[PDB]
C-alpha cells in the first residue's frame, strides 16, 4: 500500500513498484509505469493498521488547475 | 501462478492473496486488514 496524509492507497489494478528513488503503479503482466495519482488509487482506511505499508507521496491532478484558476 | 504459464516469477505472500481476493470478486483492503485472522484460521484448519 502506500500513506500519503494518514490514508491508505492502494492500486486499482496492478502493483505498486520502485527503481530504487520513486515509486511507481504498472500493470502486471507487462512493465508500463504510471505516475501514481488519484485516478489510480482509491482511499481506504488509515495507516495504522496494514502491515509493511510505505511512507511516499502521491499526486493530484487538480491542483494545476486551481493555480491558473486563482491566477485569472 | 505465473511458473505454470512460464518462467517462475516471485511474488510475496501478501500480495498473492491479495491477487486471489480480487479473483473472486472482493477488493485488497479486507485482506490487507484481516491478515491476521485469515491466517490463525488457516492454521486451525489444518491442524484440524
Ligand atoms: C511517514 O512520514 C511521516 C512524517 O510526518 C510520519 O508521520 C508520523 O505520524 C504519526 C502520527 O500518526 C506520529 O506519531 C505516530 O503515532 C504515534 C504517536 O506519535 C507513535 O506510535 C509514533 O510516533 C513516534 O514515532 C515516530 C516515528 O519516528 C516519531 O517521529 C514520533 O516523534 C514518535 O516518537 C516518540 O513516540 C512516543 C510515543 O508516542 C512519544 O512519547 C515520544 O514523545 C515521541 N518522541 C518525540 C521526539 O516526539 C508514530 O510515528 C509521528 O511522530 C509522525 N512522524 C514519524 C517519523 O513517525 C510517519 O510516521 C511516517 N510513517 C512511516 C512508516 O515511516
Ligand atoms: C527511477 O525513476 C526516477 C523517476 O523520478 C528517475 O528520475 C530521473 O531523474 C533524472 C534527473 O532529473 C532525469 O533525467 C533528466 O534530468 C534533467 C536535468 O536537467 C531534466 O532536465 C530531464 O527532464 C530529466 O529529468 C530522469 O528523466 C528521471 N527519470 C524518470 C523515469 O523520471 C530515476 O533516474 C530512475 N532511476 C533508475 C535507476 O532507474
Ligand atoms: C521482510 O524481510 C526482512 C528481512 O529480509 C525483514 O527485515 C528484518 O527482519 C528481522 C527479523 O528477523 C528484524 O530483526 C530486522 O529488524 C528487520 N530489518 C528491517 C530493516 O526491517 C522484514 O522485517 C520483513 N518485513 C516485515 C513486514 O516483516
Amino acid at each position: 500500500a502506500i500513506c500519503h496524509d494518514g490514508k491508505a492507497h492502494f492500486p486499482r489494478e496492478g502493483v505498486f513498484v520502485s527503481n530504487g528513488t520513486h515509486w511507481f503503479v504498472t500493470q502486471r503482466n507487462f512493465y508500463e509505469p504510471q505516475i501514481i495519482t488519484t485516478d489510480n488509487t482509491f482511499v481506504s482506511g488509515n495507516c495504522d493498521v496494514v502491515i509493511g505499508i510505505v511512507n511516499n507521496t502521491v499526486y493530484d491532478p487538480l491542483q494545476p488547475e486551481l493555480d491558473s484558476f486563482k491566477e485569472e | 501462478w505465473t511458473f505454470g504459464a512460464g518462467a517462475a516469477l516471485q511474488i510475496p505472500f501478501a500480495m498473492q492473496m491479495a491477487y486471489r481476493f480480487n479473483g473472486i470478486g472482493v477488493t485488497q483492503n479486507v485482506l490487507y486488514e484481516n491478515q491476521k485472522l485469515i491466517a490463525n484460521q488457516f492454521n486451525s484448519a489444518i491442524g484440524k
